[PDB]
């Protein structure tokens, strides 16, 4: 997100980790699904099931990757507007032993892939002197 | 367990069930519908008798396949059914995941046969009166002669079968008649010391090799 | 023969005025901001505008007139600012000290000041022509394409603020280059009503 | 002429146009939308200035390509058009079928742009108020440097254009961008001995090689 | 894990990281410091933000590389840091153990810099006090740009880091300047069911492939 | 394939503004010296803290502005003062004809000067950031690399006293060429407290 604000058009695949840090013997069920620009974000977990998901079982596995697919970024803009969503909905309950805490959390990670690209360098609006002469 | 759009990303994936020793294929229109199709979660606690689907009437408005049935008006598919059930180690009980082809189903005591609203439940499903004779006069306990799995939690959390199709027609009405009936029925009932013991139970239903006539 | 006359790459390359703008010098907040289009003069715009696509780079040439209300040496900076960049709003700005913008430093004395700004588009050519609206509802604006925008020219006088004040005006040159044209179009028969549009009175 | 379940069984099929010499090819997802959609038949009469579609808002409500349009988000396709318009051999006129890449048009006498509700009509299309200079302030004597056909009732009844991927960019969105813009401008008007003639003209455009993006 | 007349006799002694790719030889004065020095163990707690330790002042007072740092003049050395946190099954958190190159902090809230006792801790280093930032401006977010591992207790409860040697020049004052600054920050908190829950982690630092200079 | 354009080589070979200063002309005693670093300006310092070491050779371009308070035509010297020389204190000072000073003699009306610095430190690389201390007990400062060390570039005009009384402004822009780079660091969120050491305010 940074690196891509000092250029203008970007370009490519993301991918999204998701992991799970809760006890070892936490179960349950999430539902990742992914969203194409344009197309609404679901509010249910039954909208979200007949889209681009993913069941996780994070019983034991306690990571997923979401791969992003191939955007073309600034071509989506009338100021950028919508490049789509990834939602998560409950698909279980948190199964949790009486020992372990019963809040676990999520932690997301994201990376771009080999085929990102970026062009047209600007700068970044992200950054705006005490103590030479 | 990654069909279509949809993926299952599990981590036993233990032994699945061909039911009768028979894969899916096609009848010699056709990755739409061919994708998994997660239910809403069941809570099987203490006091459960079990829970029943249908199929397709389960996935009749559900998605590319509810569509495909309210628009066209012949089907020919198999299914792949993954329940899956997790819990603790601090769990037990025994279900048994049973695949009943054309499970026709009577009512208790009365000689009135059951209506429209009792059998076609939907995504929903329904839930076992009397599991013990299967809801049909028979038995649960020679119900292993169906395809069937176990999930003794103590054992194993999940159960596949490969339904392939069952019919003497080679297609058929899904909107009028129900093929194979996934019930899942606590042998063995749940417990941990807590009585609120609360273990969520997940059905994915896979249409495998749908084919469809008159649009 | 003779067809090389004709060819769109000799049509189009000539370095047309495509902007002249005076400014004056005292304490567009007094220095030049041109959105770099081609619809400004109509000579221009009809002959870009018998094609549906086009593809070039520009040649910007940057001509400065200086005339006092004795002429001194003055420093303009002309920075070139692309669509997803900050255009300065004041002559004093933090913008004219962009690491990223191509900026320019010349004289009145020199020859004039000119570059080559690249094919800026998203697209692989430029509409001249766009039968849709820019934004994603009913209130865009019809006939403006987001991927098409050149950038803006910012042009200032680096030096601080002296005791005679003057006038500036900035004559600005594009020469096309590198022409690729796609698909023509019949020529214009009525008078243009807008820069914004093909309306026509009649 | 014979795409999908659609098909024109018409007799006199004469030469096509290729526009710009090009076919439509796919770019190197994809029976469903490659169909032939006729249309409303509209009537040439006596005092008729000329109707235009714009493509693909001409088929952006109907059928599994206005699904598409309104489920996806990025679109790709060439459009097969059929234009035919059945008289006797006692009508006379002729029309130019001229089919404009990009064709933004002008409003009349305002320095107001045209709206959103001016420019996408959708099946029914529109009607030219100024003809002669194409709604656009250019000419319809050069409007032939388009991909273009006559029908001179004299002649011939029907023309067919064949119209390639036509933009800057390799898709595009269909509900914000008109790429193609069918045109049928009577050059000669429409004539027999009864005033009241009323010839009727039928489009059929069948969108060619749809591809598409982001569900 | 067993340098010198040192050894880890650890168990799940799973992936290592070379920082960078690089795996610490000499440089073409070299048993003695090549052994592990294992730090006290802190207590990781719900409420802890993190702690770090930079090198070699975590090492300028142990043993025989805090007597060879204090006797001679320029080292050169990797660092192969493994940091183990021996929790039970019941408890959850994840660890960043990261090693940062040339970890210059900053302060808070003011404009005068660090002092000498702000940064040369020692044994004991430090603590974060603002661990988003990573006290220094930056992000906690982005830090997985460092040389890093991660110790999700769920999956795995020990990390090892092998350092080269991180200077733009090729031997350094061991007194001075500080190369590696190992963090290790909690970013989801420790839980189990009794809020005093006080799982400790373990740091131990073998200085790998020292040389010296100037006696 | 577009690689090319993220090359760092590119990401960071911009001539930037790195020092605007003003000075007077009268009987920094009237003259223009800046210590060369990169610190100066937050666009330019949160580039090159995306990394831990950085090896660059310097094209220092300076342009000169004359505005008196009929421009006169002016000798500048720009004498850059390495990290072991001695730099001027005054306007006429006899560091000004250091023969082993690289002095540079140019003119208001030429084009700006411009020369490139080498790459200048004793290591092989500048630390931007530095976890340790530049002096050998605790009273040294922290962040700072003693081997890093630029350099000064002091300005001053060569002529001698005159009669009107003009200001000079000195725009000095940097370009670092030949740029290799090392460990990549996370951007800063925060804003920058000062410009000798990584303070943070919230």
């Amino acid at each position: 997100g940074n690196i891509s604000r000092y250029y203008t058009h970007w370009s490519g695949s993301l991918e999204m980790t998701f992991m799970f840090c809760g006890s070892f013997m936490a179960a349950g069920k999430l539902i990742l699904c992914y969203t194409p620009p344009g197309g609404s974000c679901p509010t249910t977990r039954e909208t979200a099931m007949l889209g681009t998901h993913i069941v996780w079982d994070f019983g034991l596995q306690s990571s997923v990757t979401l791969i992003i697919p191939w955007i073309s970024g600034s071509h989506y803009r009338m100021t950028n507007a919508n490049v789509g969503y990834v939602t998560c909905f409950m698909q279980t309950n948190l199964i949790v032993p009486s020992e372990s805490s019963d809040t676990c959390s999520l932690i997301g990670f994201i990376a771009a892939k080999d085929d990102f690209s970026l062009r047209l360098m600007r700068d970044s609006p992200d950054i705006g002197l005490h103590a030479a002469y | 367990l990654k069909l279509g759009n949809s993926a299952i990303v599990t981590q036993e994936a233990a032994n699945y069930c061909c039911a009768y020793g028979e894969w899916p294929n096609y009848l010699p229109t056709q990755t739409a519908t061919d994708r998994f199709y997660t239910l809403k979660s069941v809570k099987w606690e203490t006091g459960s008798t079990g829970w029943w689907w249908k199929l397709p009437d389960a996935l009749n408005n559900i998605g590319m396949f509810g569509q495909n049935v309210q628009h066209h008006y012949l089907y020919r598919s198999g299914f792949l059914i993954h329940v899956q059930c997790n819990a603790t180690k601090f769990h037990q009980g025994a279900l048994l995941v049973v695949a009943i082809p054309e499970h026709q189903r009577g009512a208790h005591n009365t000689n009135t046969s059951p209506g429209f609203d009792d059998i076609m439940k939907g995504e929903e499903g329904g839930t076992f009166n009397h599991p013990y004779v299967l809801d049909d006069g028979t038995s649960l306990a020679c119900a292993t002669i169906f395809p069937h799995q176990w999930i003794n939690l103590r054992t194993n959390n999940s159960a596949t079968i490969v339904l392939p199709w069952m019919n003497a027609a080679p297609m058929d009405f899904p909107l009028r008649h129900n093929q194979w009936t996934l019930a899942i029925i606590p042998v063995v009932p749940l417990g941990t010391r807590t009585t609120s013991s609360m273990v969520p139970i997940t059905v994915s239903i896979a249409p495998m090799c749908c084919e469809f006539n008159g649009l | 023969h003779g067809v090389s006359e004709t060819l769109v790459e000799n049509f189009l390359s000539r370095a047309a005025l495509v902007s002249k703008r005076s400014f004056e010098y005292k304490d567009d907040k007094n220095f030049f901001k041109w959105t770099i289009n081609t619809r400004s003069f109509v000579q221009l715009r009809r002959k870009l505008e018998l094609f549906t696509y086009l593809r070039f780079d520009a040649e910007i040439t940057i001509l400065t007139t200086v005339a006092v209300n004795g002429l001194p040496d003055l420093t303009l900076q002309a920075m070139f600012v692309p669509t997803g960049a900050l255009t300065p709003e004041k002559q004093d700005s933090f913008h004219w000290q962009s690491g990223s913008n191509a900026s320019v430093f010349f004289k009145i004395s020199d020859p004039p000041a000119r570059i080559t700004i690249p094919f800026m588009c998203i697209n692989s050519a430029y509409s001249v022509f766009y039968d849709g609206f820019a934004g994603f509802e009913k209130n865009g604006l019809y006939g403006i394409n987001p991927a098409d925008t050149i950038g803006n020219l910012c042009v200032r006088i680096v030096n601080e603020h002296q005791p005679v004040g003057f006038t500036v005006t900035v004559r600005v040159y594009m020469k096309p280059k590198h022409i690729k044209a796609w698909a023509p179009r019949p020529p214009r028969t009525l008078p243009y009503m807008s820069i914004a549009n093909a309306n026509y009175k009649g």
